[PDB]
């Protein structure tokens, strides 16, 4: 059901939906909403388990 | 309609969480300050 209810289908798209979440408004890229994404849980500097 | 539907949600529901009022605000909005006003109104 989730994936009924989710409109976006591929990566890129997602990224996307991700990036007008969280910076919302600013025309959004492919570049940008990946970096947005990857800096989110996946970069070093910005998301620290103890 | 939307903020509407949040408006009307919430007074049934006697209450709003931070959660719901994020999810039921527009989308275009992009500054604190007018989220902030829509929440000194809607309380």
């Amino acid at each position: 059901e989730t994936l009924r209810v989710d409109p976006t289908n591929d990566r890129l798209s997602a990224l996307v939906e991700i990036y007008r979440m969280m910076r919302p408004g600013e025309p959004p890229t492919r570049e940008a909403a990946e970096s947005l994404f990857e800096n989110l849980f996946f970069s070093e500097d910005r998301y620290d388990l103890s | 309609s939307q903020l509407k539907l949040l408006v009307t949600r919430g007074k049934e529901q006697g209450y709003l969480t931070y959660a719901e009022v994020n999810d039921h605000l527009p989308e275009d909005i992009v500054d604190s300050d007018q989220i902030e006003d829509i929440i000194q109104m809607i309380n």
